[PDB]
């Protein structure tokens, strides 16, 4: 048995009944368990990734011992793109967590 | 709704609750694993349903020497052979539903 | 107040005059599937009705995704319980949750 | 495929000894080994086999050319008459009257 342990942030909790159903959050569940790296990554947030599952987008992170940070969630067009200089804020941030984890 | 703003909450979250000072929703989910079945809980499964090793391997798509292979312990079913066994044992109507296929 | 002799003779006056075609009985038709068959297209077909990747289906059936995908492209030929049990997922749906349950 | 022709006696009798399930795995089973049931000796091809769950129960046959299984009478393990030679000499003689002509 290989476990996985998915965290939800406040906003993907409170906004996750509204896009995705129970079924079809579960089955997200799987897909992410069986492949980790399935979201690619965001050019220049150092490992933010980001999945399209079809209800459409979600943000997330990978940390150390099969564990998922669930950050946001929403729909195909919606919020505006992070710009670079929100990238390298997001990145500079990340290093925190590279520099912990090593 | 800006997105920024979202992503910032939800990681200085997701720092803390690495750290261990925030409580946040979380799921643990673990795997379907491996399947294993015993010789005799396969010759129960035939005896309940009250069938010869002939019928019973019809069901299951196979030999009837290959069935007794297993039911002797001469032999080790491949998974999706435990699958459908372990189907059919907690589920025996499905035993129903493969014959009507 | 019933007499074995007496019904055998019966049936087997009645079974004759069957069998002459100047009677009507009534019949039970029976022919058993020698095998099932199952193409490609019907594999990724099912696996696609249920919104799945080859990797989970592919772990649902205790199988590997490479043998799956080798299944799909017709590289190889699935096992009899192998066909039975994507049979068993494609007439009811229902089973797929016994099976992931299981 | 196989025909399984029900008499008369057998139709009447079949509800009160083997219920519709046990009776679709008999014909299951007989399909599988037409022969299952022995001849009774001197009767010119009858076939007699017993079926279990309780008591048993015993299903008098007759197995035609072209597969075809002639179904003549059922009743309990608690068995009727055992045929009086007399008896069985006359059914032969109807078997082999039957077979003759062909």
């Amino acid at each position: 048995h290989m476990k996985s342990v998915f965290v939800e942030s406040t906003i993907f909790e409170k906004y996750r009944d509204e896009y995705l159903s129970d079924e079809e959050y579960r089955l997200f569940q799987a897909e992410l368990m069986l492949n980790p790296k399935l979201g690619d990554v965001i050019q220049g947030t150092g490992g933010l990734r980001k999945i399209r599952v079809a209800s459409r987008i979600i943000y997330y992170f990978l940390d150390e011992k099969r564990r998922f940070y669930l950050l946001t969630i929403y729909g195909k067009n919606e919020m505006s793109d992070l710009n670079a200089n929100q990238r390298k804020q997001l990145m500079a941030f990340m290093e925190a967590w590279r520099n912990e984890q090593s | 709704r800006d997105l920024f703003a979202e992503l910032s909450s939800a990681l200085v979250e997701a720092k803390q609750h690495s750290e261990g000072k925030l409580t946040l929703k979380t799921h643990h989910v673990n795997d379907v694993g491996e399947l294993n079945i015993s010789p005799d809980e396969i010759v129960s499964i035939r005896e309940q349903f009250n069938m010869s090793r002939g019928v019973f391997a019809r069901l299951l798509h196979t030999s009837s020497r290959t069935l007794e292979n297993w039911e002797q312990g001469r032999s080790v079913p491949n998974g999706q052979a435990v699958t459908l066994l372990k189907l059919v044992q907690r589920h025996p109507e499905t035993l129903s539903h493969i014959a009507e296929l």
